[PDB]
């Protein structure tokens, strides 16, 4: 996240924290996701295309912090890691952008809600807030784009939703934006999400429920003027989620 | 190979 505050995960316990595990045996953060269910998270396809193996994969939830543990924290390895069939557009601007992984504990258990662990509600079909609404993103990845390093503490900012209309301009990112997409961005440029917060989730709030609208998927540079984060719009795969799940 | 944000833990690019 370029700008934004610091926070940590019980101002969003459902974030999820998720690592790949190397032929070193070194460990690297790998992206975001979202607690859906006690045994669900879900994230972006764009993080696991590479290496689909679920057997790489560590998912931390209660997690505050991105090399160090935080009091309370779970640990899961990935039984199923359960990506999208449609997936294309590699290269950039992504489509279907969306994964499954169903965790397990050591002892063989799901996520145990506690001030730290919680779900977060799915959007119901094809209702989503306006566009102009402003909406939070949660996330471990760079705060500036030029940094090596990701920052240590989780990072939350707020952005605002996008018309399509605008999003697809010419000078904004044109046909590659789709129905099945959402852009947002501040008014300033000066706050956006960025390399290693892609899987995470943006949370607007629809009539007093706190929402999965969106999950952090592409978009050119960060923070830079007329390229908004775009992510992939949740309200538009249910049956997908429903029949993964 | 992947340009942009959304490129974590690609083999390329
Ligand atoms: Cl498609
Ligand atoms: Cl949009
Ligand atoms: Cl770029
Ligand atoms: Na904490
Ligand atoms: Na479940």
């Amino acid at each position: 996240i370029i700008g934004g505050e610091f926070t940590t995960i019980e101002n969003q316990p459902w974030f999820a924290a998720i690592y790949r595990r190397h032929r070193g045996g070194s460990v690297t953060y790998v992206c975001g996701g979202s607690l859906i269910s006690p045994c669900w998270v879900i994230s972006a396809t764009h993080c696991f295309i590479d290496y689909p193996k679920k057997e790489d994969y560590i998912v931390y939830l209660g997690r505050s912090r991105l090399n160090s543990n935080t009091q309370g924290e779970m640990k899961f390895e990935v039984e199923n890691l359960i990506l999208h069939k449609d997936y294309s557009a590699d290269t950039l601007a992504h489509h279907n952008d969306i994964a499954l992984l169903k965790i397990r504990s050591k002892e063989g258990r799901c996520a145990q809600p506690s001030r730290t662990i919680q779900t977060i509600a799915l959007p119901s079909m094809y209702n989503d807030p306006q566009f102009g609404t402003s909406c939070e993103i949660t996330g471990f990845g760079k705060e500036q784009s030029t940094d090596y390093l990701y920052p240590e503490q989780l990072k939350m900012t707020v952005v605002k939703l996008i018309s399509h209309r605008e999003c697809q301009q010419p000078h904004y990112y044109g046909s590659e934006v789709t129905t099945k997409m959402l852009c947002a961005a501040d008014p300033q440029w000066k706050t956006d999400s960025c390399q290693g917060d892609s899987g995470g989730p943006l949370v607007c709030s629809l009539q007093g429920r706190m929402t999965l609208t969106g999950i952090v998927s592409w978009g050119r540079g960060c923070a830079l003027k007329d390229k908004p984060g775009v992510y992939t719009r949740v309200s538009h795969f249910l049956p997908w989620i429903r029949s993964h799940t | 190979c992947c340009l942009g944000r959304g490129c974590e833990n690609h083999r390329c690019l």
